[PDB]
């Protein structure tokens, strides 16, 4: 549905 | 030393942001980096709030991760997940019911397929050995 929307998703999840 | 705390545990080097470009690097030259980011966008979307503002947002998201994760059963992360266990995501999915725990089964399967050949040949592999 969107690869912009995963990364924010991932991004989110990140340590720090 | 960070570098021998992320060989002590699957966790402990995916809490550290050069234990994860380190690992998905390794994961992307092995043509698999799928397994990480789908691992990641779990927890993620886990981590989102099931409430009316965040509607919209969370169905999406779900949407996006059973699209590039889970449906074609020819891609890494849906050829390492179980029949049921890719089932009842599309069920949630298409009843519109998304838990914010709806893929952890899946989250699991891949945390154990990560466990069980990635991680301990990443640990072995020369990008580890010349970062060390």
């Amino acid at each position: 549905s969107e690869d912009d929307l995963l990364q924010e998703c991932i991004s989110s999840a990140m340590p720090k | 030393p960070p570098y021998l705390k992320w060989a002590e545990s699957l966790h402990s080097l995916l809490d550290d942001q050069d234990g994860i470009s380190l690992f998905r690097t390794f994961l992307k030259q092995e043509g698999c980096a799928d397994l990480l980011d789908f691992w990641f966008a779990c927890t993620g979307f886990r981590k989102l709030e099931p409430c009316d503002s965040n509607e919209e947002k969370r169905l999406k998201l779900a949407r996006a991760i059973y699209r590039k994760y889970i449906l074609d059963n020819n891609g890494i992360v849906s050829r390492q997940t179980k029949p049921a266990t890719k089932s009842f995501i599309k069920g949630c999915i298409m009843k519109q019911l998304i838990d914010p725990a709806m893929f952890d089964q899946a989250q699991t399967e891949i945390q154990a397929t990560m466990e069980e050949n990635t991680y301990p040949s990443f640990l072995k592999s020369d990008i580890y050995l010349e970062y060390t």
